[PDB]
């Protein structure tokens, strides 16, 4: 009962960073669509 | 980032192309610190699990450190722990309870509403007043009157507990304003609580008896600090506790291989160590064959739970177990009697006594000496009783 | 990995949406080689209406085949009533329902008094 | 239900936020419900 | 058990650099590429047309 | 501990009469460079010309010479 | 998809049948992998009771128990070296 | 040292955009020749490309 | 909060103020209880997205201004008061749902207590192990009863689990940096390592010179874009090879002394 | 004079219930083991409170507000709590 590695995995410090690089991501997936211009 | 633009970037076509799209760029860099973020986090994994293949556990101790004591179960055991003594348990209990209300902001945006408007005493926002207009009388018994009355003393009171005390944020009884708010980042909250000595109540605070350097007069290095550093011992003892607790959740060897206590010795063959990394890597750690088998341990523990006699005890003269000495309306019908009881004899007596300490509205803070809790409550009513007739 | 705002709270919705969307394709599958007879009258009344506790009979009466209730008057009245019965409850909870405070908590939180099975099987069953 | 004492900081929070006819049909469990509330918090 | 959590690792951050960052996929594309006016400026400093 | 140590110690004195290169032809199968060996040539992608500068002061410190 | 609706009583002991889907007892005798020594049938049944109720808080619960045990660890009555002993405890 | 002195991430994704780009994409050049091309100074801004672009898109 | 979740962040808990056995280790036990405290104060468990949260406050703040469906909002509202119920009081039935702690969640696990629990710095022992291991391997050995049990045997088995285990820690090396991420790692701290060293030859260097008888585009981006294969002179590649081939040298004359021993 | 209770603090959030907020009536008989007047009084003061507040007829016009003449009763008791959690360092030995 004790998932260690998804526990490690999904820390809050690696959630927090995979936040930020899914906002990058996000942001730099529409700029390179929306300059369809 | 407007990088990828000089001489030094030239000869590689991809590079050639990202010179004239920034979106290009853009993801370049982004996807090159995913990519050492990925890097990092797979080496970070790859260390955390390859030890765990190296660990190897005593086989005599099973990875324990200790053993059942040899004697008694005394001279040969561990020196016991500072909680197994009974009667400081609620002593101890008292004194750790009065530091954590300390940091306690359980009532955090209470105290900071009672702040603002202990701050600014030019509120609004009333828009009813209550009628709450039923004191009535001096006279009359029962209970609803009396407590009526104590509950219709508030303000009074209320306007002396903040003469006599105050704010617990302006006498730094409480953490104070706000310091440690969540949702904020954490390591802004560790910067304010390292920002003066927040991390300790004012009992253990050094700027607070640095007044008093000269001559040392109430020990300030040797009282307040030993108390300081006894306080400190313990919260890391707590996290290595905590340590071997997550340790052992998952299996694991503890890392930490505290002295025996009181029940039992060290390991013959360790002394304690109980597990060690090795070149060799685990083939039970491996393969996943760690733990035994539960019918494998039952058994094991049945046949050593029942021995058996092959000798038939005419034979060979026996005519007693095995044992030294040899020859030889209460724990029938009631059945024992408590042992780690008996200290709060005299508490459950005046409990018995006293039906009114039994009262919903009382709260004595607990103990079971003379000094402390119900005791204590008795004695105070017994010296106001008796100052009372003299006054 | 998911959308932006925090990932503490896409990936209990995301859990929450995976047990909700097997439940509802569980449902329609069980309508579809099992389709609803009088049941999808009988299981969704009486069983349901007795869920139903008081404060709601006003709305209910009123609401339902009495009156009309537009569409935020509806909701109003219907979190009016989910107050009443909130606060009822916070009352049910500390000083107890119409009972006396020895029944309250002495044999209620307390958990003395076992359960009735000697009378709810002879004078009931 | 028993809350830790971050569960009733939590609690103590929610209450905090949250909030930011006839006498005779009334309901007799006409209190004050964020009052009730927080004296629930605490104690 | 050794070997899927670099799986699960790799697949978490290909979610974040390929999937939602920078996809790739097959097929007729001309209308979605600004890049082919970078790509038709260096045509004389690629390989001899054959 | 002294017959294990002086096992070792037998180990690095034949490493020690060993010395350097004298004594050894050259081997067809072993070349001295490990690139050589594989096959791993630089191509279009990751060569630029700012390389070349990194590359001078790389075999400059490789070198030991401190120019750049 | 269909609307074949067809009745049969060994459908009932199919699904116990689907026993197998709890436990993966059956893994290592028809795949050669043990998905029994990975597979948690506690959560799998918690799952399976979340869907039926569409209770998602059954099943969420213990994921997150399983994920975040260490914020599980006692840190309440715990506090500064709360050790007593082993013939204490006795 | 074969392992260790391999391309990274980085080498590796500009190796397979690089080649799709330049290398697979780049079959333009047949169509481009088939209809009209100068090449050259077909660099710059000779606003041919333009030209050549939505010839491309029209087909 | 950049280094987080990384072993470089226990180098800036040694840059706070005083927060005040050697003072090293006064330090670090000041940053443990620094630790404690904070976890201590009872914020850890609060989350703005938790249910509870969203059952009070998002609940009256989102009305703001602005059985069929009615026994259906009846429902709701009713398990919705029934969770504010068991979150307060001690109602019954109601199971309660969790949130993720994403504060302060274990405070005990980035801290090293080890050199302090063990009683160092101010003034346990291992190799029971391996003893161990080769006494299992001697005692059972495994017969090879096919080679009708020979002499040697123990020999053999050593030799096989030294085999092994020197196999398996390198081909768990070779596996791990056949990752092109973790390629990008040792690539990243190369480049890390040659600049520092630049600097440490520079100081060096530059004293035993003064001592004798007595921008991006050069700072790491045409490194970290390149192929290291291009900048990396094989004057270095020849180097570790002759120093591989220098250290592996005796093991044909030393595996043969050691077989062909007693 | 030494930390110890009083029956004046009244602990009891029955109590402080009973005598401040809810005020019911119950008809039952005990089976295992209060100014009615002021009950009746409070209730209806109450109903007119809860009332007015159901019809909007405060400057605050919602139905579920926060309150800023604060309870005495409910913040003397949190002080007096705090009050005696952090004077429990006086009960050593
Ligand atoms: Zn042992
Ligand atoms: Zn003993």
């Amino acid at each position: 009962e004790s998932w260690d590695f998804l526990g490690w995995l999904l820390a809050p410090g690696r959630l927090e960073f995979y936040e930020k690089a899914a906002c990058v991501a996000i942001a730099l997936r529409v700029l390179g669509i929306v300059i369809a211009i | 980032m407007g990088q990828f633009y000089s001489r030094e970037f030239d000869g590689d076509p991809y590079v050639d192309l990202m010179r004239s799209l920034p979106e290009r760029e853009l993801v370049w860099w982004a996807q090159k610190v995913i990519w050492l973020a990925e890097g990092f986090t797979f080496v970070d994994h790859f260390a955390r699990t390859y030890p765990r293949l190296l660990q190897h556990k005593c086989q005599r101790c099973k990875g324990a450190g200790v053993m059942t004591c040899p004697a008694c179960l005394c001279r040969v055991c561990g020196t016991a722990c500072a909680w197994d003594a009974e009667s400081e348990w609620m002593e101890r209990w008292g004194e750790w309870e009065s530091r954590l209300a300390y940091y306690d902001k359980a009532t955090g945006p209470l105290m900071d509403e009672w702040y603002e408007d202990v701050l600014n005493a030019g509120n609004l926002e009333e828009d009813t007043p209550p009628v709450e207009d039923d004191p009535p009388g001096p006279e009359v018994t029962g209970r609803w009157a009396e407590h009526d009355r104590a509950l219709h003393k508030d303000k009074k009171r209320m306007a002396a507990l903040m003469r006599r005390w105050g704010h617990p944020y302006d006498a730094d009884a409480n953490l104070g304003y706000q310091i440690v708010d969540p949702t904020a980042s954490m390591g802004e909250n560790v910067w304010n609580m390292a920002q003066v000595y927040n991390s300790l109540p004012p009992e253990l605070n050094p700027l607070r008896t640095q007044h008093l350097a000269d001559r040392g007069g109430g020990n300030t290095q040797a009282a307040v600090e030993a108390a300081r550093s006894a306080f400190d011992a313990q919260v890391v003892m707590e996290a290595a506790l905590l340590q071997n607790l997550e340790a052992a959740a998952q299996d694991l060897p503890k890392p930490h291989r505290l002295p025996p206590t009181a029940g039992t010795v060290a390991c013959n063959e360790c002394g304690g160590a109980a597990w060690g990394y090795s070149f060799f890597p685990n083939t039970a750690v491996m393969f996943g064959l760690e733990r035994p088998f539960w019918g494998d341990t039952l058994a094991r523990l049945s046949k050593y739970w029942n021995p058996t006699q092959v000798a038939d005890p005419a034979r060979t003269g026996q005519l007693l177990p095995y044992g030294e000495g040899g020859l030889r309306a209460l724990e029938a019908v009631v059945g024992k009697a408590p042992a780690t009881t008996g200290r709060y004899r005299r508490d459950l007596e005046l409990l018995l006594a006293h039906p009114e300490l039994r009262d919903g509205a009382l709260r004595v803070p607990g103990g079971w000496g003379p000094e402390g809790g119900l005791q204590t409550y008795l004695r105070g009513q017994q010296e106001e009783q008796a100052r009372m007739q003299r006054r | 990995d998911l959308p932006e705002p925090r990932l503490a709270a896409v990936m209990p919705d995301a859990v929450y949406a995976l047990v909700q969307g097997t439940h509802k394709l569980g449902e329609y599958a069980h309508d579809l080689v099992f389709p609803p007879t009088p049941e999808d009258l009988r299981k969704l009344e009486q069983q349901v209406n007795a869920t139903i506790p008081r404060e709601f009979d006003r709305v209910r009466q009123r609401y339902a085949e009495g009156k009309i209730a537009n569409d935020e008057q509806l909701s109003s009245e219907l979190e009016d009533a989910s107050f009443n019965w909130y606060r009822r409850q916070l009352r049910t909870s500390v000083v107890g329902a119409t009972d006396e405070e020895l029944e309250d908590v002495a044999v209620r939180k307390l958990r003395l008094e076992p359960p009735a099975l000697q009378a709810s099987l002879q004078e009931r069953a | 239900n028993r809350n830790s004492r971050g569960q009733v900081a939590e609690q103590v929070r929610a209450i905090l936020d949250q909030y930011d006819a006839k006498t005779e049909d009334m309901v007799d469990d006409a209190f004050t419900t964020e009052v009730v509330e927080e004296a629930m918090a605490l104690f | 058990r050794y070997t899927v959590p670099f799986m699960v690792i790799s697949g978490l951050f290909w979610m974040i650099h390929t999937w939602i960052l920078d996809p790739l996929p097959n097929k007729f594309r001309r209308q979605e590429f600004i890049r082919y006016r970078r790509e038709m400026l260096h045509v004389a400093s690629k390989l001899n047309f054959r | 501990a002294a017959v294990a140590a002086g096992w070792h110690l037998a180990s690095f004195a034949l490493n020690l009469a060993f010395w350097g290169v004298e004594g050894m032809p050259p081997d067809r199968y072993w070349p001295t460079s490990p690139r050589i060996r594989l096959q791993i040539r630089p191509g279009r992608y990751g060569n630029m010309d700012g390389g070349q500068r990194v590359y001078m002061d790389y075999l400059a410190r490789s070198e030991g010479v401190p120019l750049n | 998809e269909v609307l074949l609706g067809q009745q049969e009583a060994a459908k009932n002991v199919a699904k116990q049948l689907d026993e197998g889907v709890t436990y993966m007892d059956w893994t290592y005798r028809s795949t050669g992998v043990d998905l029994s020594a990975v597979w948690d049938p506690e959560l799998w049944i918690r799952f399976r009771e979340a869907v039926a109720q569409n209770e998602p808080a059954i099943f969420w619960n213990k994921l997150l128990d399983r994920v975040q045990y260490k914020e599980n660890l006692p840190q309440a009555g715990l506090v500064g070296d709360m050790r007593i002993s082993y013939a204490k405890f006795l | 040292f074969s392992t260790i002195t391999q391309p990274d991430t980085d080498l590796i994704a500009r190796q397979e955009k690089g080649t799709l780009f330049w290398d697979i994409w780049a079959d333009f050049l047949v169509t481009a020749a088939d209809y009209y091309n100068v090449n050259v100074a077909a660099l710059s801004t000779i606003k041919a490309e333009q030209n050549s672009l939505i010839e491309n898109i029209s087909n | 909060n950049n280094t987080q979740t990384n072993a470089f962040n226990q180098n800036l808990w040694w840059l706070l103020p005083n927060l005040t056995i050697p003072t090293a280790s006064k330090n670090q036990i000041a940053l443990i209880r620094l630790n404690w405290a904070l976890n201590k104060t009872n914020i850890n468990t609060f989350t703005d997205y938790s249910k509870r949260n969203n059952l009070w406050t998002t609940q009256k703040l989102r009305n703001q201004s602005k059985l069929n469906i009615f026994s259906k909002k009846i429902i709701s509202k009713v398990k919705q008061k029934k969770q504010k119920l068991n979150y307060m009081t001690s109602y019954l039935n109601v199971q309660s749902e969790h949130n993720v702690k994403i504060f302060h969640n274990s405070w005990w696990t980035h801290l090293n207590i080890k050199n302090l629990v063990n009683n160092q710095d101010m003034v346990f022992n291992s190799e029971f192990i391996n003893s161990a291991i080769i006494k299992s391997i001697n005692n059972k050995t495994l017969v090879e009863n096919y080679v009708y049990s020979p002499s040697s045997e123990k020999e053999t088995m050593q030799l096989l689990l030294m085999s092994s285990s020197i196999l398996l820690h390198l081909c768990a090396i070779i596996s791990l940096v056949s990752i092109s991420q973790v390629r990008c790692f040792v690539k990243f701290h190369l480049i890390l390592l040659y600049k520092l060293s630049n600097v440490y030859n520079a100081i060096l260097n530059q004293l035993s010179n003064k001592l004798q008888k007595n921008w991006i585009a050069y700072g790491f981006l045409v490194e970290w874009s390149s192929d290291f294969i291009t900048i990396i002179p094989e004057n270095v590649d020849i180097y570790i090879w002759n120093v591989f081939s220098k250290i592996y040298r005796t093991i044909p004359l030393s595996f043969i002394s050691t077989t062909l021993g007693p | 004079t030494s930390l110890r209770g009083s029956k004046q603090f009244l602990n009891s959030l029955t109590i402080l219930f009973k005598h401040q907020k809810m005020f019911k009536k119950k008809t039952l008989k005990a089976h295992k083991w209060p100014e009615e007047s002021s009950l009746s009084t409070r209730l209806h003061i109450q109903k007119k409170r809860k009332a007015k507040k159901q019809r909007l007829e405060t400057r605050r016009q919602k139905k579920r507000t926060r309150f800023f003449p604060r309870p005495v009763w409910l913040r003397s008791r949190m002080f007096l709590n705090f009050l005696t959690e952090r004077n429990k360092y006086y009960l050593n030995s």
